């Protein structure tokens, strides 16, 4: 009997892993756990649907993460601040003031989470941080500290 | 009259003057009163060297001073501190008003390393506070 996996495979199958499974078997543990379905020729076409969608969708989230990182790329963040001691700051620049710098001088919203800072920025100067937007996509985002008060 | 002491510091960015300092029995040790410019009143212990007029702060932005409460992580290697945060925002667990203040050693990462007085050594998460000074 042909059925539809609905979960354990590798991790979860429910991407469409149609396999013959052994008829009663199946509705007796399988079908029992919900880990598999009938493979009906709607339930096969429906998978067919959610999986074409998926493979659109990630299609379009890479294609917009290489549009963004060409936005990313003609910027320049500039946060200001108080410094002394030969340029080096009072307190230090992390990853929500870039975010924040950002959405209001340049209209992006972008999760802070992206904004691979490593060590707190703690001096004046010109810094060119990582951005992954996505698992094969990261930008250079020039991150500019200047001296207020 | 055993007192209320403050040992969560989280008045940020409110400035405070030592009102006065005097013993409390309760605690074997000298607390401080404290005025802040918002009117709000509070007792702390009060370190050693502090004196009635000077000023007090609290926050990432407070001046390295005895009597200040700082996140670790915004405090000079080498400073001497007490009323140690073991949980951010849980107030300071450790030599709270007796003993011997410990002493930041360094700082990697997200962590600051200190040396209780005790000789032992704790790496504590750079987001708990302590206040300067020694108890």
């Amino acid at each position: 009997m042909k059925v539809i996996f609905l979960k354990d495979v590798k991790g979860k199958g429910k991407k469409g892993e149609i396999k013959n499974v052994a008829d009663g078997y199946a509705n007796n543990f399988l079908f029992k756990q919900g880990l598999a379905i009938e493979a009906t020729p709607a339930n096969l076409k429906a998978l067919e649907a959610q999986k074409q969608k998926e493979q659109r969708q990630a299609a379009e989230e890479l294609a917009n993460a290489k549009k963004l990182k060409e936005q990313l790329e003609k910027l320049t963040v500039t946060i200001p601040a108080k410094a002394g001691e030969g340029g080096r700051l009072f307190g230090s620049i992390t990853s929500k003031q870039i975010a924040e710098s950002l959405q209001a001088q340049h209209g992006l919203k972008l999760d802070k989470r992206k904004i691979e800072l490593a060590d707190a920025i703690r001096a004046l100067g010109y810094t060119n941080v990582p951005v992954k937007l996505h698992p094969e996509v990261t930008a250079t985002l020039k991150v500019h500290v200047t001296e207020q008060k | 009259q055993y007192r209320i002491i403050d040992f969560k510091r989280d008045k940020d960015g409110i400035p405070g003057r030592v009102a006065t300092i005097e013993y409390d029995p309760n605690r074997s040790a000298n607390i401080a009163l404290i005025n802040y410019a918002d009117g709000e009143k509070r007792y702390i212990i009060a370190p050693k060297n502090l004196k009635v007029g000077m000023e007090i702060m609290s926050g990432p932005d407070a001046d390295i001073k005895i009597g200040n409460a700082l996140p670790l992580e915004n405090i000079p290697v080498g400073t001497l501190v007490h009323n140690i945060e073991l949980k951010p925002g849980r107030g300071g667990q450790l030599v709270r008003a007796a003993g011997t203040s410990a002493q930041v050693l360094g700082k990697e990462g997200k962590y600051v390393i200190v040396r209780l007085a005790s000789g032992e050594v704790r790496m504590i998460l750079g987001k708990c506070r302590a206040t300067v000074g020694e108890v």
